[PDB]
């Protein structure tokens, strides 16, 4: 049947290097290495017997340069013993990992029995082939009218959530999760945190406790205690425990990276430990690549009815889009979903901003098929009048309210209308997509018939 | 009017057309002009055959002395170490 | 042993050390391309009169 | 009125065209008289230059010969 | 065969490797993992592997291939998708079973297994023949018909003997040539090193438009067959799509696709939709994909990866030109090849210059955009291909001062600058009116001369009329529009106008996903004349506002002139924009009086 | 008579090769190594490269290789020492030909047949042995010859942006130079093939190549050679205007580019930055290659340098711009805006300046009005463009009466003025008549930059 398992009956001894040449920062060094690996993940031992894992990054001759995850801090040259287990890091993913927490790498910290593996599989991971990819024309009604109407989740869509400290934007991801559905039909949640703190992290189990989804949810939590390099790790985790439970099981997932903001710290002060490239603001050039490895898992495979959404939680420091980790986020993910500071002050929720937010696969997983015919014209005019009242209100507040034309005045009414009664929704409230549009209409409808210009003429007709 | 325009321009627009053929004349001329750089390219070709009726004339008078240069620097000892290495 | 080749090189020898690493062409078709190389201006001056335009 | 600053334009455009024409029939001509004179240059020098490699190559002739005599040689 | 000494990143230090010249392909490790050699510091031989090195370990052999990196040219190629270093990944996917590429697989770029019916060209036995001579021509497919077999560069002689006409492999010898007593057998295929661009007799000067179908690329702001394209803008602006639909609608032969640090789900976004969109060129109906290859290199894979994937598409765009088709290669993003590029100088160590960019990086984009342009094949019988580049490259920061946007506008002649606040909103294309240029106008004002004679005159009007709305909306957002005089009023209305309605092209909508140039021609004719008719009519004394209101069928049926199919022929849409031009003279007339 | 000239020196052939890397290739074993000699580095497929020796160590010698070092292997390469500097071979027949970046002809015509082989850094002229240049050239282009006036011996640059028509402008002063015929000393350092087309076509078209020399490094070219170039063409120049007595006119076309293939040398030697990480010394090397232009005391003949050059994003701040401000004389400042406003030549004559036109303008040598009327055209456009600022951030009715005037003349200025078709050739007369009929707009009270003599003069 499956012959995977004649290759793990086999036992391979470790050396043991108390040869530790040196130590710098995060980065230990050692010596007399016999036929160092790039990636082994070495399993270092303190002095006051504490393991430590870590893996080598950079091997010369004889020498190998370990970075230890929970960090060098006791490390001493004459008694750490320094084992190299041969193999890059390797996840022990199974079936019965749903339902289970772990801490931030990997170690079950659900009281529970440490995971019974079906398969050792590298965090790491492959890139999918783009001749195996499948484009994501599935919509998902994620019960939201800001994301389903204006923007548009797919399947396999990576779309992030960009917001700043203070937003809610854990409330709108677990309110995606205990909503998300496919519009013409469950989801495995896979939520991995970085750094988040800790009523973020039982926010979210509280969340996935109350509405069920812990009975299919594998948390990889990093918490701010949690050492600050392993944040590197736990979205390879939990990412490549979604690509086992999608693709090898077939089974659909949600990717909920939380704090990509504090992965993307991580990795700069990784990089500023050793003598990289400082990119933009002082994160290292391959921030695009190490981001791309982590969004570019999502998405769906030919052949294989599994498929993975991630829902990266990005956390912007001053609210700047043009700050390196939204702007590489939206560089790579597949568009992103812009919580505005702005709207929620004036106390909308979600305070989403549906001008910066986007969506790549609306275009196809939205049409005459997939929902009704008039989306994707009303989004287009949706964005267009919202634009539009954006502007008259900062016209408004430059020059009178009386200067304004009837047009001007129109488009501040929908600009009202739409922030109050369409983008606002209750924490539990889910609007299916049809619903969403009929609002659109009516929004729509505040206009006249002529000032629709983004409007096919057969859908206006049909739907004015 | 505007039929009235009409009319006007396509009657400048003979002008137009003795324009065209005037341009095309223009062509011609152009044509004429490669034509007699053609014939100027043999005249040029003339001149530089008496130019380079000398060149020939002037290598073969001084031929022979150059190549005694020649042949006397190739040979000639010159056994001298670096100044540096002395 | 391994001698030059009798078509190209005319005379001359090709010195190297006892590496073999850093060598000399001192073969006389290499010191011919030298010459014809390096004294252009003397036979140019000696074929044809000095340029009336090169003043200094 | 309109009849007039019709058949003004269209005598404007056509002076425009014959003038275009001609700055192209006057440019192309000096292109191909420059190309017969830098030609003509480019034909002397070449032969300046196959009468000095007219030398060198009698010369790796007298070369071989000096070779050839062991007295000298 | 040389060990490995260093594996930090994706660079590989092989020690005992005396003899490894500069760039050339190396097999790193037990998984034959491609690499090219960077720098040669004695025995050793930095080498930037072309592969994750992950599990390499220190004495892993290093095999010196004794060849650059060196792209596979000939039938084949046509319709696939590649991974930079010219991996099939169709071929990859069936030999391997499994969703991820391979470490190290060794497919051959080119299927060995195809039988190609060739046909031989003018060139008989005994006829010299020379570097890019067309010796005969095989089948590809319905669209490339006869695929042109060039003989390889570099390679001149007497042919001694020529395969007749009959179906061929491409390990099966076609032709063989003698050179000073040494015969060559040459194939249907043959490499050629990336680094080095293909020879041309000479290139010419572009003179005829690349039509993108795009409204505002089309008109405001043209390219040329043979001309560099940049199209810098933040995440979100439109860079991919415009690309995209460039190598769906646009005039060129052949399509080169290329995917430098762009997410996979475009390459796979391509190749569904592509075979189902159909061409109208070749007198009959032939699917997209049938005209354009993809190099896909999503940006989770190898980092020094990108660079071989520019290469490999320029090198398939020159050799598709050298066979005298109009191709135009479109880089997913020079900007992640320089990225990539930063990425392997940081872990070489070298001086990090500006942004970290190495000092090279503008020579090699130099070089890169400069391997376009229209030319004369190398070979007899005379032809006349071209290279577009339509390179997108994406600023860091939505800044156009980032180096790599300097240094590509420095070498470009075209600039469709995207504005993000155009992104927003859904105003595609957001290409930025003002800081947008395109230096092909005055080449292109012959090709407008011959065809549509009122082209330059139209952009041109349009062009002012956004220039001066734009500071009248300066003007008015300062201090308001109580100020703005009639005409004014008319500037700043008809501009709005132009750009909702013409400027403003919906890619995905059956109407203007592709606006032809009569379309575009007659869009500009509409705008502008409905401009100078309010003019007119203003200055003939009616008051604009009273004007509007009479005229807002008018301004109605001029916005809605973009749904006009252009599947219904240029005589049947022509003939709407007259009819539609001839109402509008009648109401505006109607209204003055 | 050069009767040196007939010596052979053989040459020694290192194949001790080692640490190639990037543009340097570095010699294990060198004997005696000199100091900026040229080496010939043959390739294992056989093909030879010129190569500069940048540094020597006491047997190293850190060689930098024009053509590139892709292909170089450490084993099978042999570098052959030519112990020498870098020697162009000169001749007065070397005008009207087509070179490479190094030197190499293209047009297929046979090599330079010399009349003496010159040093690329040439020689430091004496600063007494030099002559103040003194000699307007009336260059046609209004907003130059007005405004900033170039000398005959006047290193004055256009500097310029990507994309903007500084190849256009170049060209045009280049056809139309004459003084108030000019041979060509033409350096393309790595500009692209369509600019070098449109040079080369310009300069046909106009009937230069008789009298000019091409020296054309495309963008394809290699790298390296864009630091070869320019000395190159200067000392082709040198020789031109100085022992032939000539009058040159070097047009050294990006030398940004030339500046960014110092910077990857520079990066390379892995040596002290400096800024941008241009090298420390970029002001020692612009100035090596600006100071080459002038006149000499005893030998009438000029190089009229105007080296194009290219901000990487407008700003006069870089480093590049910067150092060519420092050493080059003047500068003719192209302007994104005024290029975006459709003005040709989109010449913004607020940074642009001269030095040299206080002493070649004025006083007989044009006009006696040149000096005053060139002042109040700037003094008025400065006015001008800061009431337009303060027009745009308050109310249009704040402003004076004067700035009102001053938008009027602005407007005038650079529509009529600065405006000036390609091939217009405006007289440098009918120039300062143009600008006195902008200056007669303001009532006589105002102009008060203008000698009150030339005032009632000329009014
Ligand atoms: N011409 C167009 N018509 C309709 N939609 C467009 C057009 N151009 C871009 N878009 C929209 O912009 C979104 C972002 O894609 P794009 O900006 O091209 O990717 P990138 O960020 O790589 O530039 C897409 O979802 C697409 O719907
Ligand atoms: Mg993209």
């Amino acid at each position: 049947n499956k012959k995977a398992v004649e290759q793990g009956f086999n036992v391979k001894p470790r050396l043991n290097y108390n040869t530790v040449s040196g130590v710098n920062g995060p980065l230990v060094i050692l010596e007399k290495v016999k036929f160092p690996r790039y990636n082994e993940i070495v399993n270092l031992t303190l002095p006051d017997g504490t393991v430590r894992q870590g893996q080598v990054l950079e091997i010369r001759g004889d020498r190998a340069i370990v970075q230890v995850f929970e960090g060098t801090s006791g490390i001493d040259v004459k008694k750490t013993t320094v084992e190299f287990t041969g193999e890059s890091l390797r996840i022990p993913v199974s079936e019965d990992m749903l339902g289970r927490i772990f801490d931030g790498s990997g170690r079950p910290i659900d009281n529970g029995p440490k995971v019974f593996a079906e398969d050792y599989l590298d965090i790491n991971g492959s890139p999918i082939n783009p001749y195996a990819r499948i484009y994501p024309e599935e919509m998902i009604s994620t019960g939201v009218s800001a994301i389903d109407t204006m923007n548009s989740i797919a399947r396999g869509q990576k779309i992030p959530i960009f917001s700043a400290s203070g937003l809610p934007h854990n409330e709108i991801a677990a309110q995606i999760c205990r909503q998300a559905g496919l519009v013409r039909p469950n989801f495995s949640i896979v939520f991995a945190a970085m750094g988040v703190n800790l009523e973020t992290a039982r926010f979210f189990k509280q969340d996935f406790e109350e509405n069920g989804s812990l009975e299919r949810t594998s948390l990889f939590l990093n918490l701010a205690n949690d050492p600050t390099i392993e944040r590197i790790i736990t979205p390879r985790l939990a990412l490549t425990t979604a690509e086992y439970l999608a693709y090898q099981t077939e089974r659909h997932v949600l990717t909920i990276l939380t704090d990509m903001s504090s992965y993307a710290d991580a990795l700069r002060e990784v990089s500023a430990a050793r003598e990289e490239v400082p990119g933009r603001r002082g994160y290292p050039g391959y921030m695009y690549t190490d981001l791309s490895t982590i969004y570019e898992r999502a998405g769906r495979v030919e052949g294989r009815n599994g498929s993975i959404t991630q829902i990266p939680i990005l956390t912007m420091p001053n609210d700047d889009i043009t700050h390196p980790i939204p702007d590489l986020t939206g560089y790579i993910t597949e568009g992103q979903i812009f919580v505005d500071r702005q709207l929620h002050n004036k106390g909308i929720y979600p305070p989403i901003n549906v001008l910066p937010s986007l969506s790549r696969l609306m275009k196809s997983a939205i049409g005459e098929g997939m929902t009704r015919k008039d989306h994707g014209d009303v989004s287009n005019q949706l964005y267009a009048k919202y634009a539009i009242g954006k502007d008259a209100a900062a016209m408004k507040a430059v020059v009178g309210e009386e200067a304004l034309s009837i047009e001007d005045k129109l488009s501040l009414e929908f600009l009202e209308k739409f922030e109050k009664t369409f983008i606002t929704q209750g924490a539990y409230e889910d609007r299916t997509v049809f619903e969403s549009l009929d609002q659109a209409w009516s929004l729509l409808r505040i206009y006249p018939k002529e000032m629709l210009n983004r409007i096919s003429p057969k859908i206006l007709d049909e739907f004015y | 009017q505007d039929k009235l325009k009409q009319a006007k321009t396509d009657a400048a627009k003979e002008i137009d057309s003795y324009k065209i053929q005037k341009d095309k004349e223009l062509k011609e001329f152009e044509q004429k002009n490669a034509g007699g750089v053609g014939e100027l390219e043999k005249k040029a070709e003339a001149g530089v055959q008496g130019e380079l009726a000398e060149i020939k004339k002037i290598a073969e008078k001084k031929k022979d002395d150059v190549v005694k240069i020649l042949i006397e620097t190739v040979i000639k000892p010159s056994a001298e170490v670096h100044i540096n290495a002395l | 042993n391994d001698y030059l080749n009798k078509d190209l090189v005319s005379g001359g020898v090709v010195v190297s050390n006892a590496s073999d690493k850093i060598e000399i062409n001192n073969t006389l078709e290499e010191r011919l391309k030298l010459l014809s190389e390096e004294a252009l201006p003397a036979i140019r001056l000696e074929l044809y009169g000095p340029s009336k335009t090169r003043k200094f | 009125i309109e009849k007039t600053n019709i058949v003004r334009n269209e005598t404007n455009n056509i002076d425009g065209n014959f003038k275009s024409k001609l700055k192209k029939a006057m440019l192309s001509q000096q292109i191909t008289k420059s190309t017969i004179a830098n030609k003509m240059r480019l034909k002397v020098l070449s032969a300046r230059e196959q009468s000095l490699d007219g030398i060198f190559e009698e010369t790796k002739e007298k070369l071989s010969g000096i070779a050839n005599n062991r007295d000298e040689y | 065969y040389g060990a490995i000494y260093s594996v930090s990143g994706p660079v590989v230090i092989a020690e005992n490797m005396i003899g490894c010249a500069m760039y050339e392909l190396v097999k790193v490790g037990h998984d034959n993992l491609v690499g090219e050699v960077i720098r040669i510091d004695g025995d050793k031989a930095t080498i930037q592997v072309y592969e994750e090195t992950a599990g390499l370990t220190v004495g892993d052999p290093v095999l010196r291939t004794g060849k650059p990196l060196s792209v596979e040219l000939g039938p084949g190629l046509m319709e696939t998708i590649y991974d930079g270093i010219q991996r099939p990944l169709k071929a990859i996917k069936e030999e391997s079973q499994s969703i991820y590429i391979p470490r190290g697989i060794d497919t051959p770029a080119l299927d060995r297994t195809i039988k190609w019916q060739f046909t031989p060209g003018k060139f008989q036995v005994g006829d010299h023949i020379s570097g890019g001579d067309i010796y005969g021509s095989v089948f590809e497919n319905s669209l490339i018909s006869s695929h042109k077999i060039l003989l390889p560069p570099r390679s001149r002689g007497t042919i001694t003997w020529i395969a007749p006409a009959g179906e061929y492999t491409l390990d099966e010898k076609i032709l063989e040539v003698e050179f000073d007593g040494k015969k060559s057998d040459f194939t249907l295929y043959h490499t050629w090193p990336v680094r080095v661009p293909r020879p041309v007799t000479e290139k010419l000067s572009a003179d005829y438009p690349l039509l993108t179908g795009q409204r505002v690329l089309d008109a405001l702001f043209p390219c040329v067959q043979g001309g560099t394209t940049c199209i810098p803008g933040a995440f979100g602006c439109g860079k991919t799509v415009i690309s995209q639909s460039l190598s769906k609608y646009s005039n060129s032969d052949a399509i080169i696709y290329v995917g430098c640090g762009e997410r996979g789900n475009e390459m796979a976004e391509v190749l569904m939709e592509f075979p189902e969109l159909y061409t109208e060129m070749s007198g009959t109906k032939e699917p997209i994909m049938k005209r354009t290859t993809l190099v896909a290199n999503t940006s989770n894979m190898p980092v020094a990866a990108r660079e071989a994937s520019i290469y490999t598409g320029i090198t398939l765009a020159e050799y598709f030109r050298d066979q005298g088709k109009n191709v135009s290669m479109i880089a997913d993003s020079s900007s992640r090849w320089a990225e990539a590029l930063r990425e392997i100088s940081g872990r070489l160590g070298e001086m990090p210059a500006d942004q970290g960019f190495p000092a090279y990086l503008g020579a090699k984009l130099a070089s890169f955009y400069e391997r376009a342009g229209k030319a004369v094949a190398l070979g007899s019988p005379d032809r006349t291909g071209s290279v577009s580049i339509v390179a997108a490259v994406s600023p860091a920061g939505g800044d156009f001062s980032d180096p790599v946007t300097t240094a590509t506008l420095g070498i470009t002649q075209v600039f469709w600058g995207l504005d993000k606040k155009l992104a927003q909103r859904k105003h595609f294309p957001s290409i930025n009116t003002s800081v947008s240029y395109s230096k092909y106008t005055n080449v292109l004002n012959k090709f407008y001369d011959s065809n549509y004679p009122e082209f330059p005159v139209l952009r041109d009007r349009m062009k002012e009329i956004l220039s001066n709305a734009e500071e009248l909306e300066q003007v008015v957002q300062l201090v308001g529009k109580s100020a703005l005089s009639d005409s004014d009023k008319i500037t700043l209305d008809v501009a709005t106008l132009i750009k909702e309605d013409f400027l403003q092209q919906n890619g995905y909508s059956t109407y203007d996903a592709f606006c032809p140039i009569w379309k575009t021609f007659d869009m500009m004719r509409a705008f502008i004349s409905y401009h100078d008719e309010a003019q007119k009519a203003v200055a003939n004394g009616a008051n604009w506002s009273k004007l509007a209101d009479s005229t807002g069928d008018v301004k109605h049926a001029v916005s809605s002139s973009k749904f006009f199919e252009p599947s219904r022929g240029e005589k049947e849409v022509h003939g709407e924009f007259e009819k539609l031009l001839s109402t509008m003279q009648e109401r505006f007339a109607e209204s003055t009086d």
